[PDB]
């Protein structure tokens, strides 16, 4: 298991899954915030 | 001549009664059905001396074999002859061409230049590959390294590099001298014959040592060849580029002599001087102050299960100007030559570009063209995450641009020569994806130039 090969493709799969995380809460954010224009609409 | 072997343990052999002898001096030994076999000392005390055959020491008897000392070293017989010729790693011809007078004979460590002495890389090297022309520019003095892996293709990329780099105007052109440290014959082949079949072997010179070769032997290339290049360089006023792969080899050498004299490796199992090893070897280039030649370095190495912190590439970057660097990911996805400019490097490559070297867009355009593929591979990641919905209509183009980008400019081809004028107008017209808000880096002045 912990190989040097290991270690650089896991630090590869941080690298990506820190930007996706980020990505996401964005994604999260965006679609709160048209969210709140419906849901008053709604109400 | 002495009938003193006392030891026999592999291709090591241990001789007494010696006296006057030095380390790494050359010797003969003849064994006891007349054969002759040469070797070299590795390790020398009073009352004997440790030396390795290059042949191997198969069939000797050692009470009836005796041993003379040479009183030189290796040596390398220089002379402008050697061009358009090609030798093994000791300097000894393999193309069975006439016979070579030299001028006189040198030892192949060589002298240490003067800091003080060095002048600084001025001339632009066209290589005819954009990726380096223009991203990671050559300059003639410069060690500017290709680090590779295993399966990658640096066998063509070195034999291109050779083959189209040039000086603008200078009418005198590159002599260049090509060593070859422990590669396999079909590969040694590869390059001889791509030397032969392109008439570049009438501007080299090239010292072939192979894998099966002796250890010893592989050491000793990269140092015949250095000689040869410093004499053309700093003696007969040539411009000398210097391509030498693979130095991973080499040091795999130096751990088999290291491990014959029982020394304790250092990091990662690499003797404990191999920095100032690779120095004395990389630092034997660069431009010399009230001199007309120079020496141009090229050195190419795999790095060991592609990891750029192991010894051979990490301390490699320390001593050279940059690096190139092959990627596996460029070649599944047939990209040649597979350069990665991300991690590339020139660290002298705003000394090699502008008006009067190049042109005057050189510099702008790399910083634009860098900034918008790694802009345009952020792209097709968030369009992976978030889907097609998250992209707006810039973030399609950048991706675009970096697909374009790796496909048309980057991926060129192993034959193919770009001149700098070509390398520079497709990077315009890549560039002419974007919007004119987009270019950032560059002047309205040359903007308004160049722009199609």
């Amino acid at each position: 298991n912990p190989t040097r090969m290991e270690l650089t493709r896991l630090k590869k799969q941080l690298t990506t899954a820190t930007r996706g995380h980020k990505l996401l809460k964005d994604k999260q954010d965006e679609l709160m915030r048209q969210f709140i224009l419906l849901i008053r609409k709604n109400n | 001549e002495y009938r003193t072997i006392k030891e026999v343990v592999g291709p090591l052999m241990a001789v007494e009664k010696v006296s006057g002898v030095k380390y790494e001096e050359l010797i003969e030994v003849r064994m006891q059905n007349g054969e002759i076999r040469r070797g070299q000392v590795l390790e020398v005390q009073e009352d004997k001396a440790m030396v390795q055959i290059f042949e191997g020491t198969s069939g000797i008897n050692l009470k009836n074999s005796s041993v003379r000392f040479l009183g030189h070293p290796l040596q390398l017989g220089v002379s402008e002859d050697m061009i358009g010729r090609v030798f093994d790693g000791l300097g000894r011809p393999k193309d069975n061409g006439p016979e070579i007078l030299p001028e006189k004979y040198l030892d192949i460590n060589g002298e240490v230049i003067n800091p003080i002495a060095r002048d600084y890389p001025d001339e632009f090297i066209q290589t005819g590959i954009s990726a380096i022309d223009h991203l990671n520019t050559l300059v003639r003095g410069q060690k500017l390294p290709v680090f590779s892996g295993s399966g990658l293709p640096h066998k063509e990329l070195a034999a291109q590099i050779a083959r189209q780099a040039t000086v603008l105007d200078s009418s005198d052109d590159f002599a260049v001298v090509f060593a070859a440290i422990g590669i396999t014959f079909e590969e040694a082949e590869f390059f001889m014959e791509d030397f032969r079949q392109t008439g570049a072997i009438d501007r080299s010179v090239m010292f072939m040592n192979l894998a099966n070769d002796p250890a010893i032997e592989r050491i000793a290339t990269p140092r015949m060849a250095l000689t040869a290049a410093e004499y053309l360089a700093y003696e007969k006023g040539m411009h000398v580029l210097v391509i030498m792969t693979d130095m991973t080899n080499y040091a795999e050498a130096l751990r088999e002599i290291s491990a014959a004299r029982r020394e304790v490796p250092g990091r990662r199992g690499y003797p404990g001087y191999l920095y100032t090893n690779l120095a004395t070897l990389f630092e034997r280039a660069g431009r010399i102050r009230g001199l007309k030649g120079s020496v141009t370095q090229i050195p190419i190495l795999t790095m060991p299960e592609d990891d750029k912190t192991h010894p051979i590439p990490d301390l490699t970057g320390y001593i050279t100007e940059g690096q190139i660097i092959l990627t596996r990911e460029l070649y599944k996805s047939g990209i040649q030559p597979p350069i990665d400019v991300l991690p590339s490097l020139s660290r002298l490559k705003d000394k090699g570009t502008g008006a009067g070297k190049t042109r005057e867009d050189h510099a702008a355009t790399m910083n634009q063209l860098f900034a918008a593929y790694a802009q345009g591979k952020q792209a097709k990641e968030l369009a992976v995450v978030l889907g097609e919905s998250a992209l707006s209509d810039i973030d399609k183009i950048y991706a675009k641009f970096a697909e374009r980008f790796e496909n048309e400019y980057v991926n060129q081809g192993f034959y193919t020569n770009r001149t700098i004028t070509e390398t520079l107008d497709l990077g315009w017209e890549l560039l002419a994806m974007l919007p004119r808000t987009e270019l950032k880096r560059i002047k309205d002045d040359l903007l308004d130039k160049y722009l199609p």
